This record gives C-alpha cells, sequence and structure tokens, in this order.
C-alpha cells in the first residue's frame, strides 16, 4: 500500500502537470444511444469506428456550464480524470471541444447504474453491500492520498462493469484541494454536516458521504430522506440516525461512526487514517488485496447480451448535437 | 414502515446534484 500510493503519486502528478488535450474529434465517433441527461449535459453509447469500440461520452453545453458557474468544476473534471487511474475508476480515454462543447470519452459501462438495481431490487444482503463499499473503501484511499476529494458520491453515480465490481464516475465536484474548502455542493442526501453548515471542510466528507452509501445500499433508503431538501438538512445536521432490524451489530457499529457529526471522531478523519475502516468488526471478512486484485466473487454479475445492448440502462428522448458557426467560450475553456 | 414512507416520497427517482 504505502510502497504503491507513493508510485501512484508520481504518476498522477507528472499526468497532473501536463495534461492531455484534443485527442479525437467527434466525428470520428458514433451516436448510439443517451445513457444519462441532466444539468448542462447528456452522456451517450458511442462507437468508435477506427477501433470499432464503444465508450460513453459525456458531452458539457460551454454555454450550459458558463450560465451555472460551473466553469471552475468541469476544468477540475477533466484535469483529475486524464490525471488519475485506478481498477475502480471510469477510464478517460478521449477529451476535445468545439465551437459549443466539451467532451470526455470514458470507457463504456454495460452493467449500468448501481442505482438502478438497488431500486429494482430493494436493497443489498450485507455481504453485498459490503463488497461494493470496500471498492470505494479502497478508491477513497486512492484519491485522498492525491489530494483530491471526489465529493459527489451516489447510487446514481457508480456503475457494474462485466465482472460485477464499481466504476466511480461524475467528477465533476472531484477537486485537488490541501487543506479546508468551502464549495458548496453534492447531492442532498449525502452531503456531510459541515458542508450544510457552511463552515469549510475536508476528506472529512468523503466518509460520511461513503457511510451513507452503504446505508442506503443495506436497507433500501437513505438515512435522511423527506420531501424537500430543507428537511433532510435538517435531519442530517440533527444528529438522529435511525437503524432497521436486520442491520447487523457490526454494521450499525460502522455506521455510527461514519455517519459521526463530530468530525474529530468520524472514522477516517482520524489518528489512523482509512485503517480504521479497514480494521471494523463490519469488514474483518474483507481481504482487501483479493478486491484491489478484482479476484473476489462479485456477488451479482449483470449481464448484458452483447457489446451495445444497453438494457441495463433506463431510455432518454435522444436528442441533437449542434455545434453553432462559432466559438462559444473561448477563453472560458482555453485549457480544456 | 420506513420503506414504505420512501417510496411515496418523491424522492426515489434519481436524485440531482446542488450547484449554486
Ligand atoms: N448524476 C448523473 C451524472 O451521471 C454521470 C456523470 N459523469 C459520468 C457518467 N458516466 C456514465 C457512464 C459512463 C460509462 N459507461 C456507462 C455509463 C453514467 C453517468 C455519468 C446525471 C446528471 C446530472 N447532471 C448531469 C449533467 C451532464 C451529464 C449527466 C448528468
Amino acid at each position: 500500500v504505502k510502497e504503491f500510493l507513493a508510485k501512484a503519486k508520481e504518476d498522477f502528478l507528472k499526468k497532473w502537470e501536463n495534461p492531455a488535450q484534443n485527442t479525437a474529434h467527434l466525428d470520428q465517433f458514433e451516436r448510439i444511444k443517451t445513457l444519462g441527461t441532466g444539468s448542462f449535459g447528456r452522456v451517450m453509447l458511442v462507437k468508435h469506428m477506427e477501433t470499432g469500440n464503444h465508450y460513453a461520452m459525456k458531452i458539457l453545453d460551454k454555454q450550459k456550464v458558463v450560465k451555472l458557474k460551473q466553469i471552475e468544476h468541469t476544468l477540475n473534471e477533466k484535469r483529475i480524470l486524464q490525471a488519475v487511474n485506478f481498477p475502480f475508476l471510469v477510464k478517460l480515454e478521449f477529451s476535445f471541444k468545439d465551437n459549443s462543447n466539451l467532451y470526455m470519452v470514458m470507457e463504456y459501462v454495460p452493467g449500468g447504474e448501481m442505482f438502478s438495481h438497488l431500486r429494482r431490487i430493494g436493497r443489498f444482503s450485507e455481504p453485498h453491500a459490503r463488497f461494493y463499499a470496500a471498492q470505494i473503501v479502497l478508491t477513497f484511499e486512492y484519491l485522498h492520498s492525491l489530494d483530491l476529494i471526489y465529493r459527489d458520491l451516489k447510487p446514481e453515480n457508480l456503475l457494474i462493469d462485466q465482472q460485477g465490481y464499481i466504476q466511480v464516475t461524475d467528477f465533476g465536484f472531484a477537486k485537488r484541494v490541501k487543506g479546508r474548502t468551502w464549495t458548496l455542493c453534492g447531492t442532498p442526501e449525502y452531503l456531510a454536516p459541515e458542508i450544510i453548515l457552511s463552515k469549510g471542510y475536508n476528506k472529512a466528507v468523503d466518509w460520511w458521504a461513503l457511510g451513507v452509501l452503504i446505508y442506503e445500499m443495506a436497507a433500501g433508503y437513505p438515512p435522511f430522506f423527506a420531501d424537500q431538501p430543507i428537511q433532510i438538512y435538517e435531519k442530517i445536521v440533527s444528529g438522529k440516525v435511525r437503524f432497521p432490524s436486520h442491520f447487523s451489530s457490526d454494521l450499525k457499529d460502522l455506521l455510527r461512526n461514519l455517519l459521526q457529526v463530530d468530525l474529530t471522531k468520524r472514522f477516517g478523519n482520524l489518528k489512523n487514517g482509512v485503517n480504521d475502516i479497514k480494521n471494523h468488526k463490519w469488514f474483518a471478512t474483507t481481504d482487501w488485496i483479493a478486491i484491489y486484485q478484482r479476484k473476489v466473487e462479485a456477488p451479482f454479475i449483470p449481464k448484458f447480451k452483447g457489446p451495445g445492448d444497453t438494457s441495463n440502462f433506463d431510455d432518454y428522448e435522444e436528442e441533437e448535437i449542434r455545434v453553432s458557426i462559432n466559438e462559444k467560450c473561448g477563453k472560458e475553456f482555453s485549457e480544456f | 414502515t420506513t420503506y414504505a414512507d420512501f417510496i411515496a416520497s418523491g424522492r426515489t427517482g434519481r436524485r440531482n446534484a446542488i450547484h449554486d
């Protein structure tokens, strides 16, 4: 580990300092489907002719990014993403732009969203939830080790590859920070107390979000939910969590410490770092080395019926990709 | 049941992230 992370720091740092650019053109890919849509962009399942491969292509509307004041976050996304590398992170093969858009061609994850599965299914057996947690756990070890705060963990963001493992996506809020940060962002239900209570915060929030994930993977629902955001933030800062009947003793334990409002007592931001997580009772059955090597027994193999199959993703009204005759946000994105 | 309350709630879909 220690020996490993270092090597990884030098690798990341090298890519981070001289990040790639214009590694392809739109007209090199073939549009196929819209795997997801939102705020200022959409992600399509695309085919790359020259090699016949598939990739998901995140498309960002430069002007829609400027309006939502996300210029700085979009630059972080591409920069961090091309510089990073880990067994549970989507590879960013290509990235480019044109008069109207920003493009990030990622590796296709035929498995679909965790979210999609956890909802249809309902909840996950602790052995199944724990399998995923662990992965998110290491990934967070990797990320943090590089002075990186993910800031937007949520089922809607964890994909499942053929082997049945996690593929963290969406680095829209990923940021390389040493020390406190104030940027208020993320998804409500997973917001850390600090973040809502506008008091500056650090990685400690990536562990709180983690505890939230696990809870939702093992219970079927979030420990903090309601019909409107205010309501929810009010539940998080309240410091009152309620666990189901079927949550083992150990689990209720690990969760209590992660959903800790007191960040001088929150598992992860402590003196022993991430080992307080790797060495917890609820995790004893876990062989962290086996996981890193994708040699564990995937508790759920999402199967697809053929390359390009997309029966694991929901449907979205296909839209058009139009690029104005004029550059749109030149210097605002000059380094993408 | 909590699980029941959850499904009647309009937060059981893909949850969007908060910006500004
Ligand atoms: N929360 C979602 C974000 O989803 C994603 C963000 N980044 C990479 C993503 N990659 C995939 C993906 C990648 C590779 N294979 C299969 C699926 C799916 C969703 C992604 C929905 C969303 C909200 N606002 C957006 C703005 C632009 C694109 C998606 C969204």
